[PDB]
């Protein structure tokens, strides 16, 4: 997203972006033809009701037949903690259920108490600032990042791009961290800075919310 | 006219508020993140109260409190350099109170 | 003004009314004509542009009565302090002289060190807010009595008696607000005091600048 490159058209079907007035402002996974998965900060301080789930985008200056609209029916929160955060996930229950096509498609969990140890490559990827250079960015952005534990918290899955400066961005909150084929990461916070290349970005862990995601989507 | 939105706001440092009446120029209808909004924050109290990011390290306290439109506050802690990876409409706040204690 | 009443139109004709713009930020202020060309009020209402309004009343009209007038220069004390809130004095230097009549006129200054005693009833006017939810259109005003130095020392730490007044009594809901700041103190129709800071919740008592303590400066600055 800052330092990357942008995905090939619709390379990831289950990419979601949640928008206000035209706006995007967080990203999302789509985790059931009804359920998206993002993170609890990204609508903690928004009027839920006018927030747009938009899935199959791959260019949002553009207009683009694929993209299915929803809106937000009710959400689901795991004792998301503000001031440390902490269990930094939310779950959307939209409105309807999205058509399953070549442009949309459901994403796919690790196992609970799945946790990845250092050195994993992941593929980080959203519609966030493209260094604030740049501006925010039109087309879907993917960047190869690595799983890393040093200066990280237990509570988050963190990932740094060695050698150069990238990373997650504004914007990019929500978006999926997708490993093995996996989601096995929510982006939540970065420290500083975008691309500081000192601290990593940390992601909600999904893995260790399967047990509850579960209870709400099957 | 519809370029700027002025966002009220106070400093208070040390328990001691200037009585002025201040608003803080957002550009309307745009998107800023906490890096950004932070980073206001901080040059206002550096400007206007003459506290320096030396003192919000060493303060007992240090942080400003946003009122959305919809009403939900959320308070961010000056002293971190944690900051969501989110944005948000300029449109969206509504008042802003920093609060500065050193002890 | 907390507390206060709506104030007869133009029965305080030396209040200004301050619009200063800064690159992305506004403040709203008040202020007093102290001369046919200078007006006094805080530093702290400094800015890159300052608008004053005389002769208002509804500061949300073009009221026939009023002018408008720029701050040629914006003089704060040069040892204001932004950290403490002291030496919180400026002059402007109003870019033309006034249109003296019954609504716009000066109000006297103290003498050298004229005696403001503890206890004295004094009036505070402007176009600050009100409460917290609420501000106000038109000018208002509350009468406030000078206290003691001790009842400011405890709770402001860098309060001095040398250049600051206490007004206002603990148990009341009466005092100068968000936007009062560089209004006068009005005892014995002189201004003795400036409208400074307080408590973030509006609780007496506040502190003001006590304007006998800045007579040279005042006066080297004028001339």
């Amino acid at each position: 997203i800052v330092g990357g490159r942008r995905a090939r058209p619709h390379a990831w079907p289950f990419m979601v972006s949640l928008q206000l007035r035209g706006g995007h402002f967080c990203g999302a996974t789509l985790i059931a033809p009804n359920f998206v998965m993002s993170a609890a900060h990204c609508v903690a301080n928004v009027n839920v009701r006018a927030v747009r789930v938009v899935l199959g985008a791959h260019n949002l200056s553009r207009r683009e037949p694929t993209r299915q609209v929803f809106a937000v029916q009710r959400i689901f929160e795991n004792g998301y903690d503000p001031v440390n955060l902490l269990n930094d996930i939310v779950i959307l229950q939209l409105n309807g259920s999205a058509t399953i096509n070549a442009n949309v498609q459901v994403a796919q969990l690790p196992a609970q108490g799945r946790r990845l140890g250092n050195g994993v490559q992941c593929l980080a990827m959203g519609w966030g600032l493209l260094g604030r250079n740049r501006g925010i960015a039109s087309v879907l952005q993917e960047l190869n990042v690595t799983v890393v534990t040093s200066l990280c918290r237990r509570s988050n899955v963190c990932t740094l791009v060695r050698g150069r400066q990238a990373g997650v961005c504004f914007g990019d909150s929500g978006s999926p961290l997708v490993c093995n084929g996996l989601i096995h990461g929510i982006a939540s916070f970065v420290r500083g800075g975008c691309a500081s290349g000192l601290y990593p970005d940390a992601f909600a862990p999904v893995a260790q919310f399967v047990n509850w995601i579960d209870s709400i989507i099957q | 006219a519809k370029e700027m939105q002025n966002v009220p706001y106070t400093i208070a440092v040390d328990g001691i508020m200037a009585f002025n009446q201040s608003y803080l120029n957002l550009p309307k209808d745009s998107q800023l993140s906490y890096l950004d909004l932070g980073n206001k924050v901080k040059a206002l109290l550096y400007d206007e109260r003459g506290v320096t990011p030396e003192k919000i390290r060493n303060a007992k306290s240090a942080v400003y409190t946003i009122t959305w439109k919809d009403g939900s506050k959320k308070e961010v802690d000056l002293k971190k350099d944690s900051y969501t990876a989110n944005l948000f409409d300029s449109n969206s706040i509504k008042q802003i109170d920093i609060n500065v204690k050193t002890k | 003004i907390i507390g206060g009443r709506e104030s007869r139109p133009h029965s305080r004709p030396y209040m200004a009314y301050l619009q200063i713009q800064s690159p992305a930020g506004q403040s709203r202020c008040g202020g007093f004509l102290v001369r046919e060309d200078f007006v006094l009020t805080a530093a702290h209402c400094w800015g890159s542009n300052i608008n004053v309004t005389l002769g208002a009343h509804n500061i949300q009209r073009r009221e026939n009565t009023q002018q408008h007038i720029t701050a040629r220069r914006a003089i704060r004390h040069p040892q204001y302090n932004q950290r403490t809130i002291q030496n919180d004095i400026m002059l402007l230097q109003l870019s033309r002289r006034v249109r003296r009549n019954r609504n716009v006129n000066p109000v006297a200054l103290p003498r050298a060190q004229e005696g403001l005693r503890p206890g004295t009833l004094c009036t505070v006017a402007g176009w600050g807010r009100v409460s917290m939810r609420r501000g106000t259109d038109t000018l208002r005003e509350v009468q406030l009595r000078v206290q003691r130095d001790r009842q400011c020392l405890r709770i402001f730490g860098s309060y001095d008696p040398r250049r600051q007044i206490c007004v206002g009594d603990r148990r009341e809901r009466k005092a100068a607000f968000k936007g009062d700041s560089g209004g006068p103190l009005l005892c014995n129709n002189v201004a003795h005091g400036i409208v400074s800071y307080g408590k973030s919740s509006g609780v007496p008592p506040e502190v003001f600048t006590r304007v006998s303590s800045f007579l040279p400066w005042i006066r080297t600055t004028m001339r």
